[PDB]
């Protein structure tokens, strides 16, 4: 059960590694908001974090200290995530920076959340809708409403704030009104159902689900318009020359931690196996000259970021 | 109209990580 919690490590950190791994796979969009500088101080400092990581992993896996080796090997899967941002990022950045290439544009809108909270607050307000909701069910509900409506309207006012289209800015806005009066008319519904849970108040809740349901499709069709979304970056093939030696390290890396990480997996459960100590030497080394490739292709493209 | 808000805060506090 112990050697099971390690090897549980190792498959999350695996899980996490494929999906880190599509950064990397066509960067035409920012990650984060680090500057080059901050995406080289960013992979320095991860490998360091990695580097003292990987030693735990073989000296726990070695010794039998399951619970420490289980937390190296997590360790080591947070900062592989850190390097891959960081390099996915330099790597836009390093693409968009050729005088041929265009920028991405983000949208005034995240695009999905944006339907996750049409679909929490369409499954909440199905919730009170239903004859046969409880009193918790009434509270419940009315957290998932409270948290997405409240997300909702932050998200029409700062979309307000910067779309150059002036009837988008003023739908933005329009629809932030309906949302906050039918939550807050809902929410009054939810107050006097507290006080008196009777027949008339729990049908006075249902009641006031829907003019929230309809402030909430009206606003999530107007913002699912495509002029509201992110525009991809249109890279040169200069750009994607330039850019492919950060991506290509990064790429090798994730692959050889992967190794290294499912080596590790059966050598903590039988340590006594000299050769997949070698195999796992073999990873270490890719892994290592990986790092290095990667912070030698940042280091060259740095003066052009001063 | 400001207990309604109250109550609303406090329905956001409980139901955000």
């Amino acid at each position: 059960p112990f050697t099971k919690h390690g090897q549980k490590e190792c498959d999350n950190a695996l899980r996490q590694l494929e999906t880190v791994r599509e950064l990397l796979e066509n960067p035409v969009q920012p990650i984060n908001d680090m500057s080059y500088f901050g995406c080289l101080d960013s992979v320095m400092e991860n490998s360091k974090v990695l580097g003292e990581a990987m030693t735990g992993i073989s000296q726990n896996a070695k010794n039998g200290n399951l619970p420490e080796f289980g937390d190296a090997i997590a360790t080591a899967s947070k900062a592989l995530c850190g390097f891959t941002e960081a390099a996915a990022q330099a790597a836009y950045l390093v693409g968009v920076s050729d005088p041929n290439s265009q920028a991405g544009q983000q949208g005034l809108v995240e695009p999905t959340q944006f339907a996750r909270a049409n679909q929490a607050i369409q499954m909440a307000c199905q919730s009170l809708g239903e004859p046969g909701c409880t009193q918790a069910q009434v509270l419940s509900a009315a957290t998932i409403v409270a948290k997405h409506t409240s997300a909702l309207c932050n998200s029409c006012r700062l979309a307000s704030a910067r779309t150059a289209n002036p009837t988008a800015k003023r739908q933005f806005v329009q629809s932030a009104k309906e949302v906050a009066n039918s939550t807050a008319n809902l929410v009054k519904t939810i107050k006097a159902l507290d006080g008196d849970f009777t027949e008339e108040n729990r049908a006075q809740c249902r009641a006031a689900t829907a003019p929230l349901l309809e402030a909430v499709d009206n606003l999530s069709a107007f913002a699912s318009n495509p002029e509201f979304s992110s525009v991809p970056a249109q890279i040169s093939p200069e750009g994607r020359a330039a850019m492919e030696p950060i991506v290509i390290s990064a790429k090798t890396m994730l692959e050889s931690a992967g190794g290294l990480i499912q080596t590790a997996r059966a050598l903590a459960v039988n340590p006594r196996d000299p050769p997949r100590w070698s195999v796992l030497a073999g990873h270490s080394r890719t892994v290592s000259d990986s790092i290095k490739k990667l912070i030698t292709s940042m280091r060259d493209k740095a003066p052009g970021q001063l | 109209d400001s207990e309604i808000d109250q109550l609303f805060r406090i329905f956001r506090a409980l139901g955000t990580p």
